């Protein structure tokens, strides 16, 4: 399925995307066409953070849902 | 692999090594270690051509713990030191306060810096110009702002809303992580000739000001070779950076 990133600087991401993928997935997938590391990464969605373990379906993430990433200050 | 190339350039008419960075290397160790370099608090025999992390680790550890007090709020601060290394090699986490260039919430993290006397400094600074977004950002570090943020979109008072939503706007047009402001302060705060930790996009980089100029120690491996590149402008908030040499002066 289609979900959409909403990266800080406004830019909205695209993704391909299944729902038995893992939260550690995605953001190897954000990594693999932004170039931001996946510890650097975490993700919100409907104000809860997602976790590397969970998958996208244990958080009912549909088609077309609009995830958001905060970026951790970590150098 | 977990080694690190040793440059060698003229620091104030001495030979002098600084440390050369990975892609992605373990830059606080580097930013900290290479303010050491350049005050001789830490010397390497001529011929040191690489070194690792645990040899840095070493250095390091005869710099802090050789530190004298000016009894026990800093034999404290020391340990939280102590415990701290080795995330100066694999990734430190930083919380910014957007209003001042030395704001961070204090953390252990932060305690090695000022055990050293070395400052640190971020220029993510919300604009004084437009009370709105200083009002809505106000003291709230950055952790504080995105939870901040969450908060805002889930209320329907009005209030609350336009809040989160400035400080929304704040998060994207500044998610370069340095503002004009920021860069003036820097330029008004810092002091000449000091050496100082300069954070930014999770990086951590050597910083000195020179004749109101700053500048960031290239460390980049690509210029392991070429002794003429030394200073690179810290130049806000994109575009083309002009390269010094050791003496600051065009290379
Ligand atoms: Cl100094």
């Amino acid at each position: 399925m289609q979900i959409f990133v909403k990266t800080l600087t406004g830019k909205t991401i695209t993704l391909e995307v299944e729902p038995s993928d893992t939260i550690e997935n995605v953001k190897a997938k954000i990594q693999d066409k932004e170039g931001i590391p996946p510890d650097q990464q975490r993700l919100i969605f409907a104000g809860k953070q997602l976790e590397d373990g969970r998958t996208l379906s244990d958080y009912n993430i549909q088609k077309e849902s609009t995830l958001h990433l905060v970026l951790r200050l970590r150098g | 692999p977990d080694f690190y190339c040793v440059k060698w350039i003229p620091w104030k008419g001495e030979q002098t090594p600084i440390i050369t960075q990975s892609t992605n290397g373990p830059c606080p160790l580097l930013a900290i270690m290479n303010i050491l370099f350049l005050q001789w608090k830490v010397k390497l025999p001529p011929q040191k051509e690489v070194i690792t992390s645990d040899e840095l680790m070493a250095h390091l550890g005869n710099c802090l713990l050789s530190i004298k007090p000016q009894q026990l709020n800093f034999q404290q601060n020391v340990d939280d030191a102590m415990t701290v290394l080795p995330k100066l090699a694999t990734g430190l986490d930083v919380n910014v306060r957007f209003t001042g260039v030395s704001d961070f919430e204090y953390t252990p993290e932060c305690s090695v810096f000022d055990l050293l006397g070395i400052p640190l400094y971020h220029g993510w600074l919300v604009d004084p110009q437009s009370p709105e977004a200083v009002r809505a950002v106000g003291k709230l570090s950055y952790n504080q702002l995105v939870e901040r943020i969450i908060t805002c979109k889930h209320s329907s008072d009005t209030n609350l809303v336009t809040e989160g939503l400035i400080a929304e706007q704040f998060l994207e047009t500044t998610a370069a992580q340095l503002t004009y402001h920021g860069l003036c302060e820097l330029t008004a705060a810092a002091k000449e000739g000091e050496l100082s930790v300069f954070f930014r996009n999770n990086h951590f980089s050597t910083m000195t000001k020179h004749k109101s100029h700053l500048y960031l120690l290239v460390t980049d491996q690509g210029f392991l070779q070429e002794e003429q590149v030394v200073w690179e402008s810290l130049h806000n908030v994109d575009g083309d950076s002009c390269f010094c040499d050791s003496d600051f002066h065009l290379s």
